[PDB]
């Protein structure tokens, strides 16, 4: 079905000179003539078009009141205004407005503006600038910045901010949200948005001003027809309003124009031919004959002089020419001329006044060229001269003074100053881009035209157009309406196809074709097949042309494949996205380009090869060397210091030395040579860009300086073996020459002293300024610390330190810097990432933690070096040294699986013990087959390590009843790491045991009070590490916990984790009493595979028969796991770029089966819901995921508070977050258990405590911010092990599916760590002192021996012979190993001794004191108990002591999360108390406030409300702790106050 | 040299350097048996290769240690680079001898220097090298030094390790003329080690610290008495714009230039 196509062919060759119409018809009194070697054809100046009897021009008065403001000095509006203003102020609907150039259709665009603004008016203020933005897309740079001073000059009024769109993505996306009006080009707009830098303001996009729409026939018209075909498609899936105004010259095709911008014919479709034009214009066309362009030149010499000598003493005169240097050379030869007539007076008559003002000025003029030609009423305008000078010669010809004007169509461009008479001369311009002489562009000469008559004073303008009499039709029809606007979107297809699939708005070729159906090209296409290769044959065949678009989409998917930037294949018509398509759609470089560069790069290239790749560019394919300038190409080639290897003769040899002179700064002559120059430097700004991130993401350490360091000397203009300083463009060349010479490495001025310095340059003047730059040129320090985490993996956490005065009129607001980590000899990265130091974190350290492979022949170092990314000669390095590094042993295989065969419940001995098992399941699984033989049968202690869904629970009943059947007065205590688990297995053994084997069990709580008589009374003790210790710190004194026969610890792999020293010291003290009291307390450990699972069961007493660890690949279901990379490093960009890709995953893998999505923060998640309901309905498959139906809904739906919830839910997608309450929460998993819904997101919190199991479980963007240290912290791995093992659904699945969608610094670290077993090291040394303290105080503890005794038996000893780096030793042998002992622990007991909580003697026996018995008692932390005594006086208060309770240390834990310090602010200035120096990043300070919001029992948020409920739990015990401390100090008052 | 456009050729030929690192051969012959042998790290060998030039000898100090166990034998472990200039005959290195922390637990164990053509004698300019940098430093032991010579064959590079003997340190020791053929050159001053390639492990390089170490564009500026530190790094190129100062910075400013420049706008930025 599918045929390829000839797109090079079907193309129009002339691009914006291609013409629709094969005749012209001209108005009536258009008579034409032959004069002498050209033909003169008039055209008058068209009568206006008699104002209609109930049309007239309102005044601004009548307007929106909201509208007057924009509209200052402004009495009545033009006609078009008067006619539209309705439809432009009253309406929101799409607008096409045909206008001839210099009607003012900028003021109909200001009439739109005023809408959109007054649509919000904040009316006690004055605007709401933070709610809609207004796009003003003009096509030429100068006319943009000229739009932007009109604009803000006519609003500044409401405060809107106008600014135009220019710099780097992060500058524009900066100044996008800064500012209100975005003015751009299309390109511009194109680029940012390809880049996705827009996509946070898209939504607040309402409206979009394309500005002289019939740019469209140009060879830039593919970029607006790419940009209203995506905003249209945009519009219709996302279904947001964004109102399209075009503004057009009056053409044809404007019906065609109308239907592409969804312009409604009879409401939104306008027409005001050029009769409408404000000053009708006498248009006189001058085309010459002659074949020889010598005589050709003549005789244009000749038809200008006498065109000037015809309006010489009449009307003012605009010659229009090419280059800077023909202005002048044009205004000095006509000059020249009218003196040798002797007609030079016609101009300047004795005016005395305005002569003598013109002489004044030419003798203050700086300009030589222009003061030579000032005196008389000539004077040239160039955007080659002085601001001050060129904005001189405009305001004296507004006052009229000067008579003639030679200038180019910049001037046209970006100044509005119309005159009486303009001559366009020529029309000629050299392309360096199609590498020629070509005709003026449509755009231009209908912008130099509109300049034909100045309003004010002019009635009737004159237009003189000489070109040569080929070209006279083109632009005759041009002139009179006669050149139908056609789409060149043919040449440009594979391209933007290739940038929409990067975007993911299509996917395959039918949404391909469903996007070319919204372009220009295919209402064109439509409606003149002959026009556009297809015949009326195929019309008819193809009504809505499917099949014509299905072939255009097929060849150019097929040459994107071919040059390999998408991954097509012809079967399903699908593409994926590749990397090099993902930069070809960023740097908008042609696909042939990027095929060369995949074709020709390779690792090893050197600098001269460089320069060959980049020149051998096929941008530059139209490019070639002319002889005209091969002399000089030669000198430039022997001048240059990069060798070529090709011959002159060559284009890529020009290119080359085009190049390196412009880097080397010379200055060439020729005027092709040097307008090629410019071409070429500007198209390698992004190509060099483009080829130094395919070479960083390939991995060519070499390669990739090289190229960094290119496009920095290409953006500076300067080799980087000259003086850094010249960088900052304010420092006199001649000191920074002076530098040069003095060569001596740069670094050496950091240490000098600015005298120092001054006088080492010999220069003490500038000295001071040397000075100022050297300490303002930006450094980094660095600073290493590494551990190794396997045999194969180190993690090293860098340390930062700016070391330079931030300025942003230099620095700006952040900073760049990429970070590269590469092997020995520098020839592969092993991590590259970036790194953006803002302005408000300088001079702070920051911590920079990743994960490093190693291989087998350990290299003696790897190099970390930090180079910024705009900065040259801005670099830092540190070879990390792998000399004194002890790697830890490679870890023994893992327990394999034996092919038992299934284990029957029959199997199992007690009928009541196998009651409770015979309906759920007639035979256990073979990881509990394999295991039962010893746990049931044997009395040893006993490790399972299994992949999290195995059912290691199973096991630990299986232990429960063995005990049982040892006695039933046996007790078991079960300790789970985490109260939410430890509720979930209270509930499930509750329901198991006691209401079928009527065998007691008792969860227990934070109360020792009623915990010990819970232990004594229960015989299954479900305890959280903390819960158990407050007990278990006592064991001398409660015998009941003496006597215990099973102790059970689930999921002891979280012992590396925060709160894991505390599960491992009870653990310790556990083995400790079962050593010590004459009877084995056995022991059940269950976790997640471990790699080093000899290490904790030695340490738990485990026998190597007794150690059942198997590998991840061992679980009952299988796991299938993706991790996508998305190398965005802004969080919140990759964040909204992950939405589509949910959506995407979801379809894929998992169509109709549950999933479960898991985002990083609570407000994240209602958004990625409606998002996924939003791509879904663009989809036409929407409510796919509601696999029941409403009916089913509204007894669930009735239930829940927040409407947007109900709203997902009734959609088919529901959510929880710790905002919601249990309830709900409750409610939306038994409908998602049941299958109501397909899709539940929830947040990152929630994955614990979590009852039930999806088909797939995606992940997005595993960080979360912590503002405390204001930098997003990556998931942990055993929160991520658990989101990824929630993926068991035993029975229903035959497999579960993970995806992860993660950066890409982050993917290879998951990819090693998810795969494998799992690692674990202990953290006890950082929170040793509580344990110490409860230990001394019990009086396992009594001298600095005993100690080191206690510490024996603890995990971390375990390891510390295994492990050593880890916890910063330096070998394994006894000697060290016993001085890193002594000196923690003396370290930790003088700390002890400094907090007064215990007394050492003899500095060997050590004692307990007061504050060490309360904090002991009460659990509370040495350091807060050590603040509370010193902060606590005689005479402190309620007020003073809430204070005091907030700085207690046990707080700060307390979660900081992002937009968590507007609000909490708010609260401080209303609470009864107030507080002093409130940083709320503090958790003492939040604490406070929330103690006092609880007080006052007033209004919190959800999360607030739970952080004061967190806060509350301990609180009691704080001010316990308060009333102990004052009775000891024996205060009476302050002890009432507590 | 010419110093015109001999530079340009001789740098467009350098860039193919790294084809030579794949065709190695070793000369095995004349052998005594008796003394030590020698292990160089392939790593290290073609970085040097690589940052070698054709016609200018660069040359750079070895540093290695014995295996545990095996005393025998001598792995090289570390290559020093240091501030030079050399000819096509001979290399001018400083009199300071490499000193660094990461040095002071290695042993000096010569020096390795490339060679534009094969030649089957050890040279009398190298000879005499070794026996002043011997005689004026009593680090390097007469036993364990050598002098390793890498000549650029066609497409290949061949490497012969040589010893020297007392007498021929004695001879370039008095010796004074540096003429191509000295009297009193003998080729029993000298014997034949033997030498082998590893990839069993890795060495690494170190470079000057304040500058760069080729100064065969700034000639005038090395003084055989210079101090220099060390520093851990790599070795850049031999042609590498830092080692040629002059060229790059020799330029003139801007001074009222694109004044007539082609208007064109970077629609883009």
């Amino acid at each position: 079905p599918r045929q390829v196509l000839d797109l090079e062919d079907l193309v129009f060759t002339q691009g914006s000179h291609f013409m629709a119409n094969k005749r012209c018809q001209l108005p009536d009194g258009s008579f034409r003539r032959q004069r002498k070697g050209y033909e003169e054809v008039h055209v008058p100046a068209l009568k206006p078009k008699p104002f209609g009897s109930e049309e007239q021009l309102l005044p601004v008065e009548k307007l929106p009141k909201y509208a007057q403001a924009g509209f200052e000095g402004f009495k009545t509006l033009n006609r078009i205004q008067s006619k539209l203003y309705r439809a432009a102020l009253e309406t929101d609907e799409n607008l096409l407005l045909c206008a001839p150039t210099g009607a003012g259709k900028t003021n109909v665009a200001l009439m739109c503006m005023l809408r959109e603004i007054g649509k919000h008016i904040n009316m006690d203020g004055t605007i709401n600038v933070d709610d809609f933005k207004i796009i003003y897309i003009a096509p030429m740079r100068s006319l943009v910045q000229e739009m932007v001073g009109s604009f803000g000059k006519r609003l500044a009024t409401y405060g809107i901010t106008v600014a135009e769109l220019t710099g780097d993505h992060q500058l524009c996306k900066e100044e996008i949200s800064a500012t209100q009006i975005i003015v751009c080009t299309p390109e511009k707009w194109d680029i940012i948005t390809r880049k996705g830098g827009e996509r946070t303001y898209t939504q607040l996009v309402r409206l979009i001003i394309l500005d002289e729409i019939h740019l469209l026939h140009d060879d830039r018209g593919p970029v607006l027809e790419a940009l209203v075909a995506r905003a249209i498609r945009n519009i219709e899936m996302t279904q947001e309003d964004v109102r399209l105004i075009g503004l057009s010259a009056t053409l044809p095709n404007y019906e065609d124009v109308a239907t592409f911008l969804r312009v409604d014919p009879a409401k939104g479709l306008f027409y005001f031919d050029n009769s409408f034009r404000p000053v009708p214009l006498e248009q006189t066309y001058v085309g010459i004959t002659e074949k020889k362009a010598i005589k050709r030149f003549q005789i244009m010499n000749e038809i200008v002089y006498e065109k000037i000598m015809e309006h010489a003493g009449k009307n003012q005169v605009l010659v229009f020419v090419h280059s800077r240097k023909e202005t002048g050379k044009t205004a000095r030869a006509i000059r020249d001329m009218c003196l040798e007539k002797d007609t030079l007076g016609l101009f300047l008559r004795e005016g005395s006044a305005s002569t003598e003002v013109l002489r004044t000025e030419a003798e203050q003029c700086k300009n030589l060229e222009l003061k030579d030609l000032l005196p008389y009423g000539f004077a040239i305008h160039h955007a080659g001269m002085t601001r001050v000078d060129r904005t001189l010669v405009e305001d004296l010809f507004a006052d009229k003074h000067i008579q003639v004007l030679v200038s180019t169509a910049t001037l046209a461009w970006g100044v509005n100053l119309p005159a009486h008479t303009v001559i366009i001369k020529g029309t000629q311009v050299y392309s360096p881009e199609k590498g020629r002489w070509t005709e003026l562009g449509a755009l231009d000469i209908l912008q130099m035209l509109g300049r034909a008559g100045r309003p004010q004073y002019d009635t009737k303008g004159e237009g003189i157009l000489i070109t040569s009499h080929g070209e006279l039709q083109y632009y005759l029809s041009l002139l009179n309406q006669q050149l139908p606007i056609e789409s060149q979107m043919v040449s440009k297809l594979p391209d933007m196809l290739n940038a929409e699939i990067v975007l993911g708005n299509v996917q395959n070729a039918k949404d391909a074709v469903n996007w070319l159906g919204y372009a220009y090209l295919y209402i064109r296409m439509l409606r003149s097949p002959t026009l556009y290769g297809i015949s009326h044959d195929d019309l008819k065949g193809d009504p809505l042309l499917d099949q014509r678009r299905l072939d255009l989409v097929h060849t150019a998917a097929l040459m994107l494949d071919k040059n390999n930037l998408v991954k097509y294949d012809k079967k399903t018509g699908n593409f994926q996205v590749t990397e090099l398509g993902r930069i070809a759609s960023h740097y908008y470089i042609t696909n042939d380009t990027v095929q060369t560069y995949n074709q020709l790069l390779k690792p090893t290239l050197s600098e001269i090869e460089l320069f060959r790749v980049f020149s051998l560019s096929s941008e530059f394919k139209n490019i070639t060397v002319r002889e005209e300038e091969k002399l000089e190409l030669q000198k430039l080639l022997e001048r240059v210091p990069i060798p070529v290897k090709e011959s002159i003769e060559e284009p890529s040899a020009k290119i080359n030395v085009l190049l390196q002179a412009f880097i080397s700064q010379l200055k060439l002559e020729g005027f092709a040579l040097m307008a090629d120059m410019v071409y070429v430097t500007q198209s390698a700004g992004r190509l060099m860009r483009a080829i130094f991130e395919i070479v960083l993401n390939r991995g060519w350490a070499q390669l990739t300086d090289k190229t960094l360091n290119l496009c920095k000397m290409i953006d500076k203009r300067m080799w980087q073996s000259m003086c850094p300083l010249r960088q900052f463009r304010k420092l006199p060349e001649e000191v920074v020459k002076k530098i040069e010479k003095k060569n001596f490495p740069f670094e050496r001025l950091y240490d000098l002293n600015h005298n120092e310095i001054g006088e080492l340059i010999r220069m003490p003047k500038m000295g001071k300024t040397i000075h100022k730059y050297v300490h303002l040129f930006p450094k980094l320090e660095l600073s290493v610390h590494l551990q190794p985490i396997t045999r194969s993996t180190l993690k090293v956490e860098l340390t930062i330190t700016p070391d330079f005065q931030w300025d942003e009129k230099v620095h700006g607001s952040s900073e760049a810097f990429w970070i590269l980590v590469e092997d020995v000899d520098s020839e592969v990265i092993l991590h590259h990432e970036y790194f953006l130091l803002k302005a408000k974190y300088a001079q702070d350290e920051h911590l920079i933690t990743f994960f490093v492979p190693v291989f087998e022949p350990l290299p003696p170092q790897y190099f970390i070096r930090v180079v910024s990314d705009r900065w040259l000669s801005c670099e830092t390095q540190l070879p990390v040294s792998f000399r004194h590094l002890i790697l830890p042993e490679k870890y023994p295989p893992p327990t394999e699986l034996l092919d038992l065969q299934p284990l029957p419940v029959s199997a199992l001995r007690n009928s009541a013990f196998e009651s409770l098992y015979q309906d759920k399941f007639p035979f256990f699984n073979p990881i509990q087959t394999q295991v039962f033989n010893t746990v049931y049968n044997s009395d040893d202690n006993v490790f399972v390590g299994a992949p999290t869904g195995s059912g290691k629970t199973i096991c630990a009943e299986f232990a429960i009843l063995r005990m049982l059947l040892q006695s039933s007065e046996g007790r078991c205590v079960y300790i789970t790491p985490m109260e939410a688990l430890a509720e979930q297995v209270y509930m499930d053994w509750y329901e198991k045991f006691q209401d079928r084997l009527n065998k007691k069990v008792v969860l227990l709580t934070g109360e020792t009070s009623t915990d010990l008589k819970l232990l004594g009374k229960g015989n299954i003790i479900i305890s959280t590490p903390e819960k158990w210790d407050i007990l278990s710190r006592r064991w001398k004194q409660r015998k009941n916990v003496q006597n215990i026969n099973l102790f059970v610890v689930d999921e002891v792999h979280l012992i590396g984790g925060e709160n894991g020293p505390v599960l491992e010291v009870i653990c310790s003290r556990m083995r400790y009493i079962s050593s010590q009291i004459e009877r084995p307390i056995r022991i059940v450990a269950l976790s997640s595979s471990l790699s080093n699972a000899k290490d904790v069961a030695h340490w738990l007493g485990c026998s190597a028969t007794s150690t059942f660890n198997f590998h991840p690949n061992v679980r009952p279901v299988p796991l299938e796991l993706h991790i996508q990379g998305f190398n965005i490093s802004h969080t919140q960009t990759r964040l909204l770029s992950m939405a589509k890709p949910v959506y995407h995953a979801i379809t894929k893998h998992s169509p109709k089966k549950p999933v479960i999505v898991f985002v990083p923060s609570r407000k994240q998640t209602r958004l990625t819901a409606i998002d996924i309901l939003t791509t879904c309905a663009a989809d036409i498959q929407r409510q796919r995921f509601l696999h029941c139906t409403e009916k089913d809904l509204i007894p669930y739906l009735e239930k829940l508070s927040d409407s947007t919830l109900k709203e997902t839910l009734l959609n088919g997608v529901g959510y929880l977050h710790e905002g919601l309450s249990p309830m709900e929460r409750r409610l939306v998993e038994q409908l998602f258990s049941s299958g109501a819904i397909q899709v539940v997101v929830a947040s990152r919190s929630l994955c614990w405590g979590m009852n039930v199991a999806a088909h797939l479980v995606i992940i997005m963007d595993t960080q979360y911010y912590n503002g405390k240290i204001h930098a997003y912290v990556d998931y942990p791995i055993y929160d991520v092990l658990q989101m990824v093992g929630h993926a068991n659904r035993p029975l229903q699945d035959d497999e579960g599916r993970c995806v992860i969608m993660c950066q890409g610094s982050k993917k290879d670290f998951f990819k090693k760590f998810l795969y494998e077993p799992l690692p674990v090291e202990s953290h006890l040394d950082h929170c040793m002192h509580d344990h110490f303290n409860a230990e001394i105080v019990t009086k396992t503890i009594e001298n600095k021996q005993d100690a080191v005794d206690y510490l024996t038996w603890t995990f971390l000893y375990r390891r510390m012979t295994q492990n050593p780096n880890y916890y910063n030793l330096q070998g394994i042998s006894h000697r060290h190993l016993s001085d890193h002992l002594s000196e923690l622990v003396e370290q930790t007991l003088s700390d002890l001794e400094q907090s007064k909580c215990i007394s050492i003697e003899d500095e060997m026996d050590v004692a307990p004191l007061n504050l060490g018995m309360i904090a002991a008692y009460y659990y509370i932390n040495y350091t807060t108990i050590e603040l509370f005594s010193m902060s606590l006086n005689a005479k402190t208060k309620v007020r003073g002591l809430i204070e005091i309770i907030s700085n207690a240390a046990e707080y700060e834990n307390i979660p900081i999360r992002h937009h968590e310090d507007n609000l909490l602010r708010q609260l401080a200035q209303k609470v009864p108390h107030k507080l002093n120096n409130p940083k709320f990043n503090d958790p003492h300070v939040k604490t406070n406030l929330l103690l006092q919001a609880h007080l006052s029992r007033m209004q919190l948020s959800a999360e607030l409300q739970s952080d004061t409920e967190e806060i509350l739990s301990k609180a009691i015990r704080l001010i316990q702790a308060c009333v102990d401390v004052l009775s000891s100090n024996g205060w009476l008052s302050p002890a009432l106050a507590a | 040299f010419s110093s015109k456009t001999e530079w340009r050729v001789r740098a467009i030929s350098a860039a193919n350097l790294h084809l030579r690192t794949n065709h190695i051969y070793v000369s095995s012959d004349d052998i005594k048996e008796t003394g030590y042998t020698y292990i160089l790290p392939k790593n290290v060998l073609k970085k040097f290769i690589c940052i070698s030039d054709l016609r200018a000898q660069i040359a750079g100090y070895l540093y290695g240690v014995s295996p545990p166990d095996n005393p025998q034998v001598k792995e090289i472990r570390c290559i020093v680079m240091v501030p030079q200039w050399g000819t096509h005959q001979t290399v001018h290195l400083p009199g300071q001898l490499p000193q660094h922390e990461y040095l002071k637990e290695m042993e000096p164990l010569g020096w390795i220097h490339t060679q534009p053509n094969e030649s089957p004698q050890l040279s009398p300019q190298d000879v005499t090298t070794h026996a002043k940098i011997m005689a004026d430093n009593p680090s390097w032991d007469g036993e364990k030094t050598i002098i390793i010579t890498c000549s650029f064959t066609p497409g290949s590079c061949t490497l012969t390790a040589y010893k020297l003997t007392p007498s021929g340190y004695e001879w370039g020791r008095q010796n004074t003329d540096k003429g191509n053929n000295p009297k009193g050159y003998l080729p029993s001053h000298y014997e034949r080690v033997q030498m082998l390639l590893s990839d069993r492990f890795l060495g690494f390089f170190m470079v000057p610290a304040q500058s760069s170490w080729n100064y065969n564009f700034m000639g005038v500026r090395h003084d055989p008495n210079m101090k220099y530190e060390l520093q851990l790094a790599n070795p850049k190129e031999f042609y590498h714009e830092v080692h040629r100062p002059s060229h790059f910075l020799n330029f003139a400013l801007l001074q009222e230039g694109e004044v007539y420049s082609a208007d064109r706008e970077d629609l883009y930025a």
